[PDB]
């Protein structure tokens, strides 16, 4: 078949990936997140917060 | 299941070969098989091919374990085979002969299997 | 032995957290453990400060979101084995406990 | 191939006996790992599971990067002759659940 | 985002010639099995399988990086 398919993704906005469907563009990090920022809005009611200012 | 005629035999073998996984199917699975100490049984069937395998089969039955049986009539052992399990030996999608069927201690050991073995080894 | 053993607590809720403390300090002082009182420790800010529109567009604008978290702990020294059977039980709430075996 | 005959009994035997197979959506698993032990380098739990699908015998879901199958009474009787087990044999579970 | 435009070429996998099977066990007299070459000596190959005839290169097919004598 083939000797490769792959080529180094160790760092940069590549090697890290998105909980949307593995999703990017919109660049994630924090305190944990690898949650994206459109569905975090959609997850103000459910638990992580409640919106209070 | 058999009364230790020829045709039934080689039907017994088959059943729990299958789950033993010692079916070397064709010639060249069959002479490695053979080539190796992992087969004991061998089988032979009617000519549909060359006159060679005919003769070469006998001679290494002579070198490394004689166990040879013939029985005629190739779509016989043809139809017993499926293609892949159980699930229809009729089977108008596929069947086809093998010619010759290489068996790893004639399967499972247990009953009748142990039988029809012993029962021609001591006559031939 | 008497071993020098911590209840903290953790929680994100001031009633949920409070009153399960006063249980434990009650419970406590009633049977003479010495116990001493709750130690609050400062209430931390996790903020999130991202747009509040997708595919920016229109006038800019953000959106703070907060979380309060809660630590107090209520230090003990008394037997392991009495503590260690009174604590996990008669807790109502999703209020979280840690205990420890020494501190001190 | 399409995938080696060993590493199908090794899928459609794990699937007999927890009654429901688990996975994630990548094509750069190296092993996989979470169960069948270090012997998938590919889809191959994906890509069986489908074909199995698409002639009925399990349901599946599909819910934050992770498939979820459940065998039902079709395939059950299908694997179960497929590989040979006993006429009563459901090793997934059966009890009554209270 | 558009259409293909035409190549001059492609030819996708080769058919894998549809030679004549297995010669390479020689009967003369029984039993006697006339073995031409070698046949592969390494632990996790079995040696029931023939290494290559191929001379001017000589080649185990079981193994596919490695065991390559050429003379």
């Amino acid at each position: 078949q083939q000797l490769y398919w792959s080529h180094p993704r160790k760092f940069g906005q590549g090697s890290r990936s998105c909980r949307v469907c593995s999703n990017r563009h919109g660049l994630i990090r924090k305190y944990g997140l690898n949650m994206c920022r459109q569905c975090f809005r959609q997850y103000a009611k459910d638990i992580g917060f409640i919106k209070l200012d | 299941g058999g009364v230790m005629d020829v045709n039934t035999a080689l039907q017994e073998v088959l059943k729990t070969a299958l789950i033993h996984d010692g079916l070397a199917r064709g010639i060249r699975e069959a002479a490695k098989a053979l080539d190796k100490r992992q087969a004991h049984l061998c089988v032979l069937a009617s000519n549909c091919d060359e006159p060679m395998y005919v003769k070469l089969v006998e001679a290494l039955c002579a070198e490394h374990q004689i166990n040879l049986i013939k029985v005629d009539d190739n779509k016989k052992l043809g139809e017993w085979v499926g293609l892949c399990k159980i699930d229809r030996e009729g089977k108008p999608r596929k069947v086809v002969g093998c010619s010759c069927v290489v068996v790893k201690d004639y399967g499972k050991e247990s009953q009748a299997k142990d039988v029809i073995e012993e029962y021609f080894k001591c006559k031939k | 032995a008497i071993h020098r053993i911590r209840i903290t607590l953790t929680s994100r809720n001031v009633k949920s957290l409070e009153k399960v403390c006063a249980d434990l300090i009650r419970g406590a002082k009633e049977k003479n453990l010495k116990v001493k009182g709750p130690v609050r420790m400062p209430t931390k800010t996790l903020r999130i400060t991202t747009r509040k529109t997708p595919c920016g567009e229109g006038s800019k604008t953000w959106d703070r979101f907060q979380m309060r978290i809660h630590k107090r702990l209520i230090d003990l020294h008394s037997p392991s084995e009495i503590v260690k059977q009174i604590t996990s039980i008669s807790i109502e709430p999703g209020v979280e406990v840690e205990v420890t075996i020494a501190d001190a | 191939m399409l995938m080696p005959k060993k590493n199908r009994i090794a899928i459609y035997e794990l699937l007999f006996k927890e009654g429901v197979m688990v996975a994630k959506k990548d094509v750069h698993m190296p092993k996989h790992p979470e169960l069948a032990d270090k012997n998938v380098p590919n889809l191959h739990v994906m890509k069986a599971m489908q074909s199995l699908k698409s002639r009925g015998y399990v349901k599946e879901q599909f819910a934050w990067r992770h498939f979820y199958w459940y065998l039902t009474n079709e395939g059950i009787q299908y694997l179960r002759d497929y590989l040979h087990l006993p006429p009563e044999i459901v090793p997934a579970t059966l009890r009554r659940s209270r | 985002k558009k259409s293909y435009t035409t190549p001059k070429k492609n030819k996708h996998k080769r058919k894998k010639v549809k030679l004549a099977v297995l010669k390479y066990y020689k009967v003369d007299e029984n039993g006697k099995i006339s073995r031409l070459r070698r046949e592969c000596p390494s632990d996790e190959c079995g040696a029931g399988v023939f290494m290559a005839s191929h001379f001017d290169r000589h080649y185990c097919g079981k193994c596919c990086l490695t065991y390559c004598f050429n003379k």
